[PDB]
């Protein structure tokens, strides 16, 4: 790796300024060569992590969207033919794309989630893999589409299992699962009925557990109980 | 496109 | 060159696709492609080759500031030690930038400025190679950069010098060039007084001749000129 | 930063 000769505390520093300075590629591959040491991920090197990579993955779901579009557009009746090359840059921007997952998933696989033994990092970590997981299913049309499919649902399950056992309702990290496990089953899995379901049920023991909480952890989980709410009001 | 985190 | 073996109109119809999807690094290299195949450039190819570059270089020259300005406060009285890293990663996105202005200059020196007759298409690419020299002089600190300045500065006035013979005063790309050396007089040269001049003649000079054109190119013109006007405000 | 095109 690229990143091998330079330290740990190095890395964790520079993606700090990759993220002031937007270079989230930079960021993501100085996240990868602190991965790559071997050791354990702090709470705030999990998130520069995810950061990282949520970024660079999302920019290239918005372009081949884009280009998705273009492509159904130019298949439709009466359409010039234009000829192979929207096909072409939609494959090439999905390949991009696709080896962006398997990194990351890759790094999931050796060897963070085998040595995640908290709740706040195993769920977390899981999580991640159910996210992965669901964007190669976003861009899937071969004999391996469903068991991607399968894939993030068996990740984003184990996670909520202990999510539910070891975390409590309020917490973020089981928010947030809570909240992208709800997209998987209305976009991915063609279950609006379980995803409503999710988010609503989510929402609602969170509601009854603000009590606990300081006005600093409020504002915390009322953050992602607005995005559940926000959802639900998209899809009723 | 719904939110997610 | 990678791109040696892709058709010359799909590299041009990859890079109008490219731009929908905000992929401006993939634009460039389509249209580097494009250049690279030796055949002159049409007007609309000319602004797929400057709209992809200025946003690569755009985004790279944001980042530099951020670093940049990071590095300085780093280096303040009363500030803890950080190490090399800022300093380290500043050069990283700094030698990125060098390489894109040199990918540029050197598409333009091999070949398209000496094949460009009309004072459209010479004009633009000389204004271009005045633009590159002047990214390379906002991190220029060594023995050339004096040199480097007046690169930027020889290349600007020839275009200058072709524009006030060959175009009216109206054109958009002698406005453009007139807007972007006077940001060159006042930001590189030290030269705020020629900025202002330059900026403020260009200005009464395109609106005296208004009157000659179109609503469609009356749009075109006064579009630049506000540009011209907003840069003469924020400097008086 | 002043307006370039
Ligand atoms: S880990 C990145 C920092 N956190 C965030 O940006 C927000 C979205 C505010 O909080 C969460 C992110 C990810 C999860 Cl799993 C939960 C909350
Ligand atoms: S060539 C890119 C298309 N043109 C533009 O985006 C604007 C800024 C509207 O016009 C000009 C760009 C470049 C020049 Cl030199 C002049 C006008
Ligand atoms: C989890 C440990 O620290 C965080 C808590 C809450 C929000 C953020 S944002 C962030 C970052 N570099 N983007 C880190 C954190
Ligand atoms: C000059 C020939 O065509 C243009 C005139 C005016 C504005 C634009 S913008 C643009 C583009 N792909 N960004 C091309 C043009
Ligand atoms: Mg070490
Ligand atoms: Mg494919
Ligand atoms: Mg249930
Ligand atoms: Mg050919
Ligand atoms: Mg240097
Ligand atoms: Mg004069």
């Amino acid at each position: 790796g690229a990143m091998g000769s330079m330290e740990r505390a190095s890395l964790i520093q520079k993606a700090k300024l990759a993220e002031q300075a937007e270079r989230y590629e930079d960021m993501a591959a100085f996240m990868k060569g602190a991965v790559e040491k071997g050791e354990e991920l702090s709470c705030e090197e999990r998130c520069l992590l995810s950061v990282a990579y949520k970024n660079v993955v999302g920019g290239q779901r918005a372009a081949w969207r884009v280009l998705s579009s273009i492509e159904q557009k130019s298949n439709e009746e009466g359409s010039e033919e234009k000829g192979p090359e929207v096909r072409e840059y939609r494959e090439k921007v999905e390949t991009e794309l696709q080896g962006v997952c398997d990194t990351v998933l890759g790094l999931l696989d050796s060897h963070l989630i085998k040595e995640a033994g908290d709740a706040e990092s195993r769920v977390f970590y899981l999580k991640m893999k159910g996210d992965y997981y669901r964007y190669l299913a976003e861009v899937a049309t071969g004999d391996d589409k469903k068991r991607i499919i399968d894939s993030a649902r068996s990740a984003y399950q184990e996670a909520m299992d202990i999510s539910k056992k070891e975390m409590p309702p309020t917490n973020p990290i089981r928010l947030g699962l809570a909240l992208n496990f709800s997209v998987f089953h209305y976009e991915i899995a063609n279950s609006p009925e379980e995803a409503i379901s999710l988010a609503k049920t989510t929402f609602d023991e969170a509601m009854a557990d603000l009590h606990t909480l300081s006005e600093d952890s409020y504002k915390d989980s009322t953050l992602i109980m607005q995005l559940l709410r926000d959802n639900l009001t998209l899809w009723t | 496109f719904p939110a997610t985190v």
